[PDB]
């Protein structure tokens, strides 16, 4: 029966185009994600909102609050009663696994006649004392792509610092740079652990020198 | 059982995948679908309304994860003057001619009327060639009004403009009462607006309406 | 001599099959939506930090427009809400004021007792609503809070007072006569009817003797 | 438009990769072929069971034909046999009286020492063979045969000899005049130059001492 | 190029013949096995060279020759130079595997006037005492479908007995089934667990009253 | 590189495959080798020889993992009577009119000319429609011999059955000396038998030849 199963083709060839179409919607469906966004809402909220504990202080489970001082933030022992703080999600090493690199716009408004140009910052290194696993030490690199007397320049500098999980806060300073660089401060409140939100600033005031907003780089 | 049986077991089957087919299709569309995304990014809006202003006074946001300022005077010129381009990607017009949008009152304290209702009808609505972040309209506020004395109907007439630098569109005067509308738009929206009348002089404001798009 | 050209087509099918499980797979692999219920609290969450026009003793329809209509006129059987909003079932859920219903949450006391947090129980005993004055909810329940961590001693208070639909308000005191203890205030304004933001008080002067964000069950 | 028949064809071959590997799967559990030194090992061992003909002093030809030729008369260089089997290198291989050549088995005693089964080894320490004569490879070797399994004593005899071309046997005996031990008989019927059916014998009258199967190496 | 490519499968329909036919010459070669023919010999001649060992003892590794009593057979302890009386395909408990079934013809010459008829050994059970590994214990059922006066009769019993390694005999005894039934014995000397060669014979004499050669039925 | 690199593409890897395949359909034919087959199977024979007869003296074996002794008078009769078929699938005649058979002496204590080779020429050969168990022979023996007072030629004729019973045929006295060739064939080759010189009164072996097929 030539017809009825040669024809029975040109609809078969309809889902091969269909299928394929299906594949670029998949794509862009990856690209809208909800479960993502409500959490950068949250996140953006409770910013507004601000935890109720006092600076320096972790806030635990929306059901049994209670604050707990940094120091303990994700130390390996049950602190808090509901003992977020220790839940995996929060302590999540990888936000600043050494190889992460952060890049993003710096628009200055601060210490320096500088056009808004890019900064890289780029974990170097992260050492985790097992006798004290409340914060992540870790070196780094940092690099600001910006334009001078004529072309493309590249003012970069080796920096130290740590990472908190309690803030999520990531503190570079320079490795003594005797250059005079602004250390680079980044906080990871958006809802995840690609984008964060940084200001340079003088390791002494900690008076914010300009507005930095990175977001992790992809590798593929 | 050979030329008929195995003619329809490679067709009954073509179909049992066309379904499992569209069947995802369908739950992708179901994340893209263009209501869901306006009805969050509306949402988005609230929130940026409360967090401390992004830019300074007299400039535009271009969001995304890498932000930006540019002056509103920028926003839908024809020039890309933002990074990611939003100061260009959305210029879509929402009160254009023909529209008619429907308020209802919820707080008066200055309307002559204090009407319960209060329809706002676009007469014409032209862009400057030259200047398109600002399209100029023409709009008649109709108000249905009755008392014990009497029973009034007014069709006020207006000029009035469109920033898409901050989806607001300005209503002047149209009372030699010193009275003029200004609605600003979600973002993402566009079927319903809050509608603040006030002293153009003052900005104050003493009036809230909120506008439907009568469809 | 047949099957040359079938052999094959259900092979170009038993193909799509795997190109699409290679599809629907990579799909699961991607976070669900997220359930209306998250969605509410957050609309909620926002809408608290929003400015609100409604003075002291009155609240805002549930409607499309925000309307200011007095507490005392909520869920009264009369249309008072430009659109009635104060009278849709949505807003006159009697959920929260059911018979055996509990809400705890971690009590962090800031006012009135040595106490480090402990666990906050406020739990309705019972509850009547006039036949002819339904804008309130009059009940009775039982505020339990912990003692000593150790041992499990339990403070265990009654309570009387009513539920404000308006406000979504649970306002709670002593009964009056039992070594006079403490009242306690819970605002559901948290967007769905088992979520409660509790303030154990002091009935006399409705001064914050501690605060515990409660959920219900 | 232009694929739509080339995107399946590919498939039908995909295909038949598959139904293949399925294959050449299936078939690698399954026994492999027998290395040809077994078979040859069997046609001995038969061929060991079967009568024949020629009378001591006489081996057959490895020709076609069974014909019997006396063992003076093997690798002398002068065709001996019908069809020459006599002298073809597959006869005269040297391969057993190679210097250094060494066969090994357990030797199982019946005769002439208390000795349990032990370790037997002949190795061959030296052989020349006569231009003028070659029908024997006249040789020099040594057998050892463990005496204490524990403290690993053992007896290590010189031998002098010859090794029949015809018999394909290896004939070793004492070198007279060192505690007078014992000889050693190999036949190597087995069907290979490795394997070989040895037997520990009285020099004197080559009556058997013990008896080991052995093997070379 | 509708031609080259719609001529190109012409090409491959031959394939798919070849491929299929190909599948059937792989089902006859699985009849004609190598490795497994040999063996039948090996074992064929062996049984004529026979064992240099004396009756009830083991014959070792055809490189160190030596007896072993079969109350060592396999025990568990290595007793051979070479331990072959260990080595794990002598002792394969799966010969006798409970379940496995013996049929063939038992043709007799002995102790009944029986014509041609067939014998269907099939084991009921095996116990292996685990502080006596060189036996297998085992029950099994003896069935025999032969035809008497009229029609086809079927003369069964069950019986006890036990697996030799050693000498792979399998013996079994009737259950003291007092209606005087020939105890079976079989050898599985072929160069496999599937064939086996069997007699009945009076437990007294263990006179052959006739012969019966097995072959293990397949489960598919 | 679309309608020109697709299309060679698809056409290379259909060769890549029809390889792969006829690579294996040839390990397979080595192992249905028919030449292997016998060879081993003739192996084979050479053990049951050596066997206790597994048959009466005048019963033929059917071989198998299931042995059933019929008479010799069986076997290829026309008749099923063995239950696996032995008796009856292997009924081919090895020499049949036209063939020659040379024979190589390897032991010869009686013929006449004791000579070095031997020749065996089937002249005719036929089957009673029957009794298909044996098929009657007329066979020329030719000879070469030469000495020193002379030097001799003979072909003597000589009438002989073949019996399928078991592949053995023998061939009559020919001359009046009681002398009479008795080959019998390994069941699976038929292109070299093992002939015997025998007197038949006696069935004395006295003379041995290998005879191969002359190809
Ligand atoms: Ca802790
Ligand atoms: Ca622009
Ligand atoms: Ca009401
Ligand atoms: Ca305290
Ligand atoms: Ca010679
Ligand atoms: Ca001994
Ligand atoms: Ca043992
Ligand atoms: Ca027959
Ligand atoms: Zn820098
Ligand atoms: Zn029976």
């Amino acid at each position: 029966l030539d017809p009825r199963l040669g024809a029975n083709a040109f609809l078969i060839i309809r889902l091969d185009r269909i299928i394929e179409k299906l594949r670029t919607k998949l794509d862009e469906a990856e690209k809208i994600d909800p479960e993502h966004f409500v959490s950068e809402i949250d996140a953006r909220v409770t910013k507004i909102e601000g935890t109720h504990c006092e600076k320096r202080t972790f806030q635990c489970g929306g059901n049994e609050q209670e604050c707990i001082s940094d120091l303990l933030v994700c130390d390996g022992h049950k602190d808090c009663h509901n003992a977020h703080d220790e839940d995996p999600d929060v302590c999540d090493t990888s936000v600043v696994k050494a190889g992460n690199v952060f890049s993003g716009t710096s628009t200055w408004h601060g210490c320096l006649a500088r056009e808004d140009h890019v900064t890289r910052i780029t974990i170097t290194a992260s050492k985790r004392r097992k006798f004290f696993t409340a914060r992540i030490w870790l070196r780094a690199l940092v690099e600001s792509e910006l334009e001078r007397h004529g072309e493309n320049v590249t003012s970069s500098f080796n920096a130290k610092g740590y990472y908190n999980f309690a803030s999520r806060r990531l503190i570079l300073l320079p490795t003594d740079d005797h250059d005079d660089h602004l250390a680079v401060v980044c906080s990871f409140n958006r809802g995840d652990n690609e984008r964060a939100e940084c200001h340079r600033v003088t390791e002494a005031t900690l008076h914010q020198c300009a507005d930095l907003f990175v977001t992790l780089e992809e590798h593929d | 059982q050979s030329h008929d049986e195995i003619i329809d077991k490679l067709i009954e089957r073509t179909n049992k995948i066309t379904t499992s087919i569209s069947h995802v299709e369908s739950l992708l569309d179901d994340r893209l679908d263009p209501k869901r995304i306006r009805k969050a990014g509306s949402l988005r809006h609230r929130v940026e309304e409360l967090e401390d202003p992004s830019c300074d006074e007299h400039e535009h946001q271009c969001g995304g994860d890498d932000p930006q300022c540019i002056s509103k005077l920028f926003v839908c010129d024809g020039h890309n003057d933002c990074r990611n381009g939003e100061d260009e990607k959305d210029c879509t017009l929402p009160t254009k001619a023909g529209d008619k949008f429907i308020g209802d009152v919820c707080f008066d304290h200055c309307t002559k009327r204090r009407p319960e209702h209060m329809t706002l009808a676009f007469e014409s609505s032209s862009i400057a060639a030259f200047f398109t972040p600002i399209a100029d309209l023409h709009v008649h506020i109709e108000i249905e009004s009755e008392t014990d004395e009497d029973e009034s109907e007014v069709s006020m007439p207006a000029d009035g403009e469109y920033s898409f630098a901050d989806h607001r569109l300005t209503i002047h005067p149209p009372e030699e009462d010193g009275l003029g509308l200004v609605g600003e738009f979600d973002g993402y929206n566009f079927d319903r607006f809050v509608g603040h009348i006030v002293h153009e002089l003052s900005e104050e404001v003493c009036a809230e309406f909120i506008f439907h798009r009568k469809k | 001599r047949f099957q040359y050209l079938v052999k094959n087509q259900n092979l170009h099918i038993d193909y799509l099959a795997k190109k699409l499980h290679d599809i629907e797979e990579e799909y699961n692999k991607l976070t669900h939506d997220v359930d209306k219920k998250t969605i509410r609290q957050l609309k909620a969450r926002i809408s608290n930090l929003e400015e609100h026009h409604c003075d002291e003793h009155e609240s805002e329809c549930r409607g499309d427009v925000p309307e200011c209509i007095h507490d005392l006129l909520f869920c009264d059987g009369e249309k008072d809400c430009r659109d009635g909003s104060d009278e849709d079932p949505e807003t006159c859920s009697l959920n929260i004021t059911h018979v055996g219903s509990s809400y705890t949450g971690l009590a962090t006391w800031t006012s009135c007792e040595d106490l480090n947090p402990d666990h906050a129980i406020v739990t309705i005993t019972a509850a009547h609503r006039k036949s002819f004055f339904p804008n309130r909810v009059w009940l009775r329940a039982t505020l339990s809070y912990e003692l000593d961590e150790h041992d499990h001693t339990v403070s265990t208070t009654q309570l009387r007072g009513f539920y404000n639909f308006g406000k979504r308000e649970l306002l709670l005191a002593p009964l009056k006569g039992q070594s006079e203890g403490y009242g306690v205030i819970c605002d559901f304004n948290l967007g769905d009817d088992d979520h409660a933001d509790c303030k154990i008080v002091v009935p006399s002067s409705l001064f914050v003797c501690a605060h515990f964000n409660a959920q219900r069950y």
